[PDB]
């Protein structure tokens, strides 16, 4: 052989995990980034970000746990242990933001690492890929949402912050400052999520509903063999079922499983492009017309007014404690109080 | 610094323990492949 | 080697281990650093 | 298969097909000036983050 | 202006219909 | 046949029409730059280019004919306010123009390749079927363009056969057109400094010569031709496309937080000139250069003109203004009439004290007025039970300095509610809101919808990358696999995977 | 409307049996695109380039 | 009541201009089958 | 020489040092011992 | 009969295994500690 | 709720991802049905 | 089928595993009870203790206020 | 300088149940939009 | 504390007298 | 400028709707001419 041969014919071995020749990129940038969010769960913190206990050492029970963020008055810096944000002395790198950096950049490669890497493999066995069509659902939800949203606004304070409930603030953020529910192009999303979850329990239904006798026993998945040519649901029963209860139904077999690819891949591209409006804050919270005679007009009396006076309740009461940065102190009775509560 | 000291000595116990009681195999396993 | 031992009875004193370090954080959630007390 | 006047000044810019270089060829010339323009796309990522700042630069709303 | 979902509305519902039945039915072959 | 998403599969194998399909293509998009700003001349509103510019009209297309050294207009309304004289060929009515009858010249030669293919040039000696050579032609495609960088570079934005790119002052007052100077130094790399872009298209443009001067010369290795399928027409389009979105993505960026290619006077201010306060630096500087020199605050506020008081207003930053709140920036406000001064807000003792309040990403800030360090001393209260900081038992007095309203003080409080708003969207301006139907809230300039526009595609551009980057490795498979290949994929079976000798 | 009244009024997020309801329907999203993707992709050839690959065998 | 004044220009093109695009190419389909 | 750009230096020390060549001697100097087998 | 005893996979499962108990040794010492 | 739940050996109140979320949360229940509610807990 | 090396259930089934094992998982185990029972994860790790957040002359919920210099400014913070 | 016939073009087979998909699409698609539109 | 561990004595006792019912019937041979 | 504010609307239909009407019809008779 060559000198290049005898390295791909070691990484394309049948070894028990695939190592991969794409999977060099994969494999130091994914075992970081998962181990490197799990030191910032456990031992680096916040509370010099963003004035935040969200750490094991301080206590918190993994439900408010979260690598957080860098702060809102440091930019767009990437914080590079060895950049002018830290000149390494990572003891001082590590809880002046920083963490974060360190697996936004890494979940950010390993990404690339793994739909390169479902790729490769696709050449190996000959398979004709689209999981890699597939994972551009979720590859665009990450650089468009913990990449692409901060870039359009300040700096990585903004972005979300990993962790379950540090997601959580997010998504009131999202609530309060920007609105993202009633964009249209979120309101796709979740037609394509909660539309692609019917579609994966509909189809799993069905396949456990129409079965051939192949087995003498009473469990049903024993004696299928793989090495088996003929099909092992009916398609002409199924088609038969769901002709009459639906009224519509799978006339084919085949897309029905492109059905389901699709269904929650263009849900997430859609969702997608709406926080890209939202990274330079092109929000559709105010609608041109249902406002003026919200203005004029207390006759005029509307669940959407009713939820905009809501949001109203976010932007005033947690962003004197969830951004600290500007000191934005409030005297409280500048506050938005309904009523009696 | 000494207390960096006291938490690496389970750091060297775990692999001074795979010194003595697997390692006549792992050179062996060191033969193989002709190098 | 022919010292072979059943793999269940590992089964029980393994999955135990796991169940006593998952047990002892729900204990630690009631006294210590975060439990309001 | 018309001849004009126009194609019988490309057709020798587009005689060949499937003519190409022996094995392995002039790659690592081409890697070597990949590495080049990666270190250079670094650079300038950090020019206009001011992570590698300079004397006399101050990239920031004091320019001309 | 408040006719213009009512337009589309009712196109969208009598898709619905159309769907049920003029279908193209599943011949086996 | 073939289904509707696959329509354009017929030009994948001759290429004769395929320069017919990007020629319509590419006379559809020169036949919308001269059919829209054709369309963009007819409302502009030249008689107050300080007042309300024109980023502030909505205008999409007349920055970027405009930012190359096109001012001449026609009606002898100089954009940037020294007309001199008839323009002559090169003005707006001219170019867009141009891009007419260009496009019609386009979409006559792209009927021609249509109806005639088979041209001697589409196929090899070898054998008669239609195919190309694609990196023989990409050293006479990139020569070409390494000739017209390098053009771009010296021979139009250096004053050698052309007028210079647009280039202002920071805080943009004078900006007009003058040849630039291209620096060549660290100072160039700076996209602030205008120096390196001159530098930009000389040094790029060289190197785009001796790329293409020497890729014609030689032949890609075999080891990358049957690797990256390089004769294959689709392999080459995913990578172009791959690039332009790389390519999207940094004119989503330096549009957005701003550079010397996107200057203020036809771009607005670019958000990051609240989150430090960029423009309320200056303002506030000048006069206390002002008061150095020893001024009165009354006459002071008044050799500031009404253009840094225009861009110190929350009216022009681009953050505000939705995805559906449609239309021009001044369909938002109206047009802007005046300055109408500065407010200083004094309480019954001095105590000064002012607003500095509403960041880009709230809609309705609680108005708060504090003090030099921090305390707040006023607000609005939002419940009158237990006040304690009102405007009413503090009596707070307006001071409204320079300006069109300049001296008008304010005692009763009822007005002051007014004035205090005002004061949270930087400096007050006034307005009318029934010339052009305009509703009230805020829209977004064209340095708001450029970047929505570039990176929204640009994420859409990603994934046709993938798509045309799966079906050029994956050209054979894609139709369907060979049947059984049951020894291929279970394991052990000698050695490495895909290979047939175990 | 009802749902930020619910997050207002006994809060929905930090609840372990919503958070196992979204690790169904995530998982949901993610099971539909991969069981879906993957028999998509393991498709034998019976038809041709140029026309639909989606039409070389008959239902039933 | 207040409106954008040109939304039902542009929410009738949007629902036009595809499906007749759609309806198109299925009368271009059907009318293959059918015996000329 | 500047105090940023010689700690931006010292990665492309340490990032070459530490990542790179303990990848390339790191795969080569054993892929070339575990030489796979044609002659089947 | 006989296999060998390190391999990419033994790399493969203590790479997170060797910092898991580490790291769950960690975690169940500080619960006892308190403020 | 993990409100005011890791806190210094004061007693001061150390703030964490969940009162971030509760004054997103105190908000919405202080804004929500703006009229009806005389009485200072919202039990009913 | 097979891969070459040995499987899961052939490795915890041979006893020298558990020889390598009865005096390892536990003292890596004791080895992360020793970074935080020092102490140590406190001053590496940049975690405050749980008596050291306000000081004296603080109690006003520290910030990074500049991004250009910040790290005098944490010393300063203390 | 010739005309000839192409070897080429093949047609469109847009189906009757793909046509129902595509309709209902759009009009989602309108009752989604329309309100934004306004 | 004395009668802590006590229970957690009688803890440690109970859970693994579970399985000693199971491993003492498949080692002398009793069937399970 | 004074306009009626609908001659858009209806001078939009006026012109599309029998015309893609007349664009639906010529197709199909090329799909028969194919003979397909
Ligand atoms: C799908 C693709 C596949 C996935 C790929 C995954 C791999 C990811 C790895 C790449 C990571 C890129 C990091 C980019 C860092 C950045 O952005 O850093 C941001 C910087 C800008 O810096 C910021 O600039 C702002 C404006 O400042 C200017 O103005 C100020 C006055 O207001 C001051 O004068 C200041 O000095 C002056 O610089 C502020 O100052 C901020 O504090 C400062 O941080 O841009 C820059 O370096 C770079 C700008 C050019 C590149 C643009 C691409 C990245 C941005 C996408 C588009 C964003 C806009 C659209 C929204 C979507
Ligand atoms: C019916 C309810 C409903 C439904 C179904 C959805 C549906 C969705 N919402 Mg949504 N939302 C809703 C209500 C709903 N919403 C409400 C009421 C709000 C409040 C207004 C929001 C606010 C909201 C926000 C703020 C956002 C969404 C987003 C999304 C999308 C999810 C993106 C995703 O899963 O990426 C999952 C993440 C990835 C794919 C990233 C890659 C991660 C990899 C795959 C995993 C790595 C694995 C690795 C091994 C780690 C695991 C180990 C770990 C445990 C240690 C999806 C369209 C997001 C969106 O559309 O943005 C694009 C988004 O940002 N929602
Ligand atoms: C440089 C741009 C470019 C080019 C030249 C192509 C070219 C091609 N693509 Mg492709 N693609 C691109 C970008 C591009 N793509 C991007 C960015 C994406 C991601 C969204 C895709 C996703 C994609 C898929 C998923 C598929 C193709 C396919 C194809 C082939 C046939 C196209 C066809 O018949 O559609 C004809 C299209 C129509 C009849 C109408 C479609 C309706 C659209 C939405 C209307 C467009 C709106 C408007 C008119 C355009 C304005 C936007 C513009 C300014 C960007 C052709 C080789 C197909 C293929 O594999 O064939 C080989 C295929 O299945 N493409
Ligand atoms: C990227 C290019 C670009 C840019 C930034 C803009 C930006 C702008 N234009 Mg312009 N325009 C463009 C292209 C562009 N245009 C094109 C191509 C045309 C020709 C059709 C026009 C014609 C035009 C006119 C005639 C006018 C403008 C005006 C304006 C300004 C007002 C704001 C506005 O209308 O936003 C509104 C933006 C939206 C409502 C967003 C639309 C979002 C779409 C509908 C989402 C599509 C989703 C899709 C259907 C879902 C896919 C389906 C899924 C299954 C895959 C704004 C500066 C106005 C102005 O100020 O001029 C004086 C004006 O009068 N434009
Ligand atoms: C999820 C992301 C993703 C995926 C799955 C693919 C997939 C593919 N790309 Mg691709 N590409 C991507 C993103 C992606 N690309 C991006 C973001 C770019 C830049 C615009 C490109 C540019 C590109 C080109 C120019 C070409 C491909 C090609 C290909 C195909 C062959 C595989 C190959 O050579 O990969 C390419 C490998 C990578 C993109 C991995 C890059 C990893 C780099 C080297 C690591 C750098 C790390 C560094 C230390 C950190 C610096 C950043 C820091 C500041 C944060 C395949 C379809 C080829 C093609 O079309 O096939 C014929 C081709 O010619 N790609
Ligand atoms: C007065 C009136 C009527 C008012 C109503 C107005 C109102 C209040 C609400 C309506 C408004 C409305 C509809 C809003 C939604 C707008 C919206 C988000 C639209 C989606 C648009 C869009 C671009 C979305 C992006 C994502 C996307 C493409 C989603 C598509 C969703 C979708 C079609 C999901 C399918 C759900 C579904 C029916 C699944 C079942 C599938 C099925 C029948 C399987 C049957 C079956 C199963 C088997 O297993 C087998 C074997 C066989 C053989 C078989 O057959
Ligand atoms: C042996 C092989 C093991 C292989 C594991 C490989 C790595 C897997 C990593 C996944 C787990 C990541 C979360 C770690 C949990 C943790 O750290 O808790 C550690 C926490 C910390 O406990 C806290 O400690 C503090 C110390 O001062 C305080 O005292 C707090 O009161 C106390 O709660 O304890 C808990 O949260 C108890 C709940 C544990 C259950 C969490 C399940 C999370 C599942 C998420 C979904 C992932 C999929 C998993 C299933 C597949
Ligand atoms: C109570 C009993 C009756 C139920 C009444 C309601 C039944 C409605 C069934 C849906 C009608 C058909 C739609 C698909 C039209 C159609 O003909 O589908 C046909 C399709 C099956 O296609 P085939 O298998 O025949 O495809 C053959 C291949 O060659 C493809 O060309 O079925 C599906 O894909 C189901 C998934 C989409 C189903 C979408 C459901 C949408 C629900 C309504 C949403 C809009 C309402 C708007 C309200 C404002
Ligand atoms: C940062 C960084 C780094 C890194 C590090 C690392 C990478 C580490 C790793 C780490 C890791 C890698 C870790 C891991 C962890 C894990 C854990 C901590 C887990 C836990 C878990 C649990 C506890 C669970 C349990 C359970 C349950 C609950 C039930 C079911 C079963 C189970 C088991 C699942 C270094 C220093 C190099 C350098 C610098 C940077
Ligand atoms: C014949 C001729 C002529 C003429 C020409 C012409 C007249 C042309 C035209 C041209 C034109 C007239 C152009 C324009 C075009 C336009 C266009 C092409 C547009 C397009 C559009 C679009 C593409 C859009 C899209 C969209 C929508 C729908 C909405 C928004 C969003 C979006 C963007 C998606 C002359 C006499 C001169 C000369 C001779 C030849
Ligand atoms: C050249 C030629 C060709 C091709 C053809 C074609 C196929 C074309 C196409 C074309 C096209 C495809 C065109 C398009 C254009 C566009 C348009 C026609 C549109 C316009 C639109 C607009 C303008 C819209 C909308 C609106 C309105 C009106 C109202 C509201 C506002 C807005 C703006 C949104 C060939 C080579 C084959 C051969 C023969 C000749
Ligand atoms: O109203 Mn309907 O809502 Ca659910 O919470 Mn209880 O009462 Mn009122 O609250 Mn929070
Ligand atoms: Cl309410
Ligand atoms: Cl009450
Ligand atoms: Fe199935």
């Amino acid at each position: 052989r060559g000198w290049f041969d005898v390295l791909d014919d070691w990484l394309k071995r049948d070894r028990f995990v695939f190592v991969g020749w794409s999977g060099i990129l994969l494999f130091p940038c994914a075992y970081l980034s998962i181990g490197g969010w799990l030191t910032g769960t456990t031992f680096v913190t916040s509370w010099y970000t963003h004035g935040l206990a969200s750490s094991y050492l301080e206590g918190c029970n993994f439900l408010t746990a979260a690598v957080s963020t860098p702060a809102n008055s440091l930019g767009h810096s990437l914080l590079f242990l060895w950049g002018p944000e830290a000149q390494w002395d990572f003891t001082r790198w590590c809880q002046l933001g920083g963490l974060w950096a360190f697996v936004a950049l890494h979940g950010a490669f390993a990404l690339i690492g793994f739909c390169l890497r479902q790729l490769e493999i696709a050449r190996l066995v000959g398979i004709r890929p689209y999981n890699a069509i597939a994972f551009t659902g979720p590859i665009a939800v990450f650089v468009s949402v913990f990449l692409m949203y901060p870039l359009g606004q300040s700096g990585w304070f903004f972005a979300p912050s990993f962790g379950v409930a540090g997601i959580f603030r997010f998504i009131l953020f999202f609530q309060g400052f920007h609105n993202w529910t009633l964009n249209p192009f979120h309101m796709m999303g979740v037609a394509g999520i909660l539309g692609g979850a019917l579609l994966c329990a509909i189809h799993g239904a069905t396949v456990e509903n129409t079965l051939f006798e192949d087995g003498e026993g009473s469990n049903t998945f024993r004696a299928f063999e793989p090495t088996q040519a003929e099909e092992t649901y009916s398609m002409v029963t199924a088609n038969r079922f769901w002709s009459q209860i639906f009224g519509i139904a799978f006339s084919n077999k085949r897309w029905l499983h492109f059905f389901m690819l699709f269904v929650p891949v263009t849900g997430l591209w859609m969702c997608s492009i709406g926080v890209v409006g939202l990274a330079v804050n092109l929000r559709a919270y105010d609608f041109v017309s249902q406002e003026l005679r919200a203005a004029e007009d207390p006759e005029f009396e509307t669940f959407y007014t009713k939820n905009i006076l809501l949001n109203e309740g976010i932007r005033a009461w947690m962003a004197p404690a969830d951004q600290p940065h500007q000191n934005f102190v409030f005297p409280e009775e500048v506050l938005p109080r309904g009523n009696a509560l | 610094d000494l207390r960096i000291v006291v938490v690496l000595l389970p750091l060297i116990v775990a692999g001074g323990w795979a010194l003595f009681k697997i390692g006549s195999a792992a050179i062996s396993q060191a033969q193989a492949f002709m190098k | 080697g022919d010292a072979k031992l059943p793999l269940w009875l590992i089964a029980t004193v393994a999955g135990t281990g796991v169940l006593v370090v998952v047990g002892l954080f729900f204990y630690g959630a009631y006294v210590g650093v975060g439990s309001a007390l | 298969a018309q001849r004009t006047w126009l194609g019988d000044r490309l057709r020798p810019l587009n005689s060949e097909y499937g003519k190409v270089a022996p094995g392995w060829g002039t790659t690592p010339l081409m890697g070597v000036f990949m590495g080049l323009f990666f270190v250079f796309l670094l650079i300038i990522l950090q020019i206009y983050n001011s992570s590698l700042i300079l004397e006399n630069v101050s990239v920031d709303w004091a320019n001309l | 202006e408040s006719v213009a979902y009512i337009l589309v509305l009712t196109l969208a519902l009598g898709v619905l219909f159309f769907a049920i039945a003029f279908r193209e039915p599943p011949r086996i072959g | 046949g073939l289904p509707w998403y696959r329509v354009h599969t017929v030009v994948l194998n001759d290429p004769g029409r395929l320069i017919s399909v990007h020629l319509m293509h590419t006379a559809l998009v020169a036949g919308w730059a001269g059919s829209m700003a054709l369309y963009e001349l007819a409302v502009f509103d030249p008689s107050d280019p300080v007042l309300n510019p024109m980023w502030r009209q909505g205008m999409f297309v007349m920055p970027f004919m405009a930012r190359l050294g096109v001012t001449q207009s026609w009606g002898g309304w100089s954009l940037t306010g020294e007309v001199a004289d008839n323009p002559g060929i090169w003005s707006f009515e001219g170019v867009a123009a141009t891009h007419i009858i260009l496009s019609g010249l386009l979409f006559l030669a792209a009927v021609w390749h249509w109806v005639y293919w088979d041209l001697e040039l589409f196929t090899d000696p070898r054998t008669g079927e239609p195919a190309l050579d694609l990196p023989k032609m990409f050293g006479i495609h990139l020569f070409l363009s390494g000739l017209l960088c390098f053009g771009f570079g010296a021979f139009h934005l250096t004053g050698l056969f052309g007028p210079g790119m647009w280039v202002s002052d920071p805080y943009g007052l004078t900006g007009s057109i003058q040849p630039v100077a291209p620096s060549w130094g660290p100072e160039g790399f700076n996209p602030f400094n205008a120096g390196g872009i001159a530098a930009h298209h000389i040094a790029a443009g060289i190197v785009g010569i001796i790329a293409g001067l020497f890729h014609l010369s030689v032949r890609p290795p075999q080891r990358l031709y049957k690797a990256l399928r390089m004769g294959n027409i689709e392999t080459v389009l995913s990578s172009s496309i791959a690039a332009v979105f790389f390519a999207a993505f940094v004119v989503a960026g330096t549009m957005w937080y701003g550079s010397a290619a996107t200057p203020i006077e036809l771009f607005g201010p670019t958000r990051y000139q609240w989150d430090q306060g960029y423009f309320q630096q200056e303002i506030q500087r000048r006069v206390q250069s002002s008061i150095a020199q020893g001024d009165s605050p009354s006459e002071a506020w008044s050799k500031i003109p009404e253009k840094l008081a225009f861009y110190d207003y929350v009216g022009n930053s681009p953050a505000k203004g939705g995805l559906f709140r449609v239309g021009p920036m001044n369909k938002g406000d109206g047009i802007a009439q005046g300055w109408l001064g500065h407010p200083v807000f004094t309480d019954a003792e001095g105590r000064e004290l002012t607003v500095r309040r509403l960041p880009n990403f709230f809609e309705t800030f609680p108005v708060i007025l504090t003090d030099a360090d921090g305390v707040i001393r006023a607000d609005i209260p939002f419940r009158r039970a237990e006040s304690r900081y009102s405007f009413e038992q503090t009596g707070v007095t307006v001071s409204l300095y320079g300006g069109e309203l300049n001296g008008k003080t304010f005692t009763d409080p009822a007005s002051v509610k007014k004035y205090a708003r005002f004061a949270q969207q930087g400096e007050p301006f006034a307005f009318d809101r029934e010339t052009l139907g305009s509703d009230g809230v805020f829209r977004t300039s064209t340095r708001g919808w450029f970047t929505f526009g570039h990176a929204c595609f640009a994420l859409l551009f990603f994934f046709g990358h993938i798509w045309h980057g799966s079906r050029t490795i994956f050209r054979d498979v894609f139709a369907g696999v060979e049947a059984d290949l049951e020894e291929q994929v279970e394991w052990g079976n000698f050695q490495k995977v895909g290979d047939q000798t175990t | 409307n009802f749902m930020l009244v619910l997050q207002a009024e006994h809060n929905v997020l930090m609840h372990p049996f919503h958070m196992l309801g979204v690790a169904g329907v995530f998982g949901g999203a993610l099971f539909s695109a991969m069981h879906g993707s993957l028999v998509t992709s393991s498709l034998v050839r019976e038809t041709t380039e140029i026309e639909s690959q989606n039409r070389g065998y008959r239902f039933g | 009541m207040e409106v954008n004044d040109l939304g039902f220009v542009a929410s009738i093109l949007f629902v036009l201009v595809p499906s007749v695009f759609l309806l198109i190419l299925y009368i271009q389909t059907q009318s293959r089958e059918g015996k000329e | 020489m500047t105090p940023s750009l010689m700690n931006f230096f010292y990665s492309l020390l340490a990032g070459l040092l530490i990542i790179v060549v303990p990848a390339t001697v790191g795969l080569i100097f054993i892929s070339q011992k575990d030489k796979i087998i044609r002659r089947s | 009969i006989t296999y060998p005893i390190f391999t990419v996979r033994w790399l493969a499962v203590h790479t997170l295994a060797v910092p898991t108990v580490f790291f769950l040794g960690a975690i169940a010492a500080m619960q006892f500690i308190q403020r | 709720n993990f409100n005011h739940s890791v806190l210094d050996s004061q007693g001061k109140v150390l703030n964490t991802w969940a009162d971030v979320i509760n004054r997103a949360n105190l908000g919405i229940e202080a804004m929500h049905e703006r009229n009806v509610h005389n009485f200072p807990l919202d039990l009913a | 089928g097979t891969t070459g090396e040995r499987p899961f259930g052939d490795i915890i089934t041979s006893v020298r595993y558990w020889v390598i094992h009865s005096l390892t998982i536990p003292a890596l185990f004791i080895a992360g009870w020793l970074f935080v029972s020092t102490g140590l994860a406190y001053d590496a790790f940049g975690t405050p203790r749980p008596n050291e957040y306000f000081t004296q002359e603080r109690q006003e919920l520290p910030i990074i206020t500049e991004r250009q210099d910040s790290k005098t400014q944490i010393q300063q913070f203390i | 300088m010739d005309r000839s016939r192409n070897p080429n073009k093949q047609p469109v087979e847009l189906n009757r149940t793909s046509l129902y998909l595509g309709l209902l699409l759009i009009f989602v698609l309108g009752i989604l939009f329309s309100s934004y539109f306004f | 504390n004395f009668e802590l561990i006590a229970q957690l004595l009688m803890l440690s006792l109970i859970v693994i007298a579970g399985p000693v019912v199971i491993v003492l019937l498949a080692f002398r041979g009793g069937d399970l």
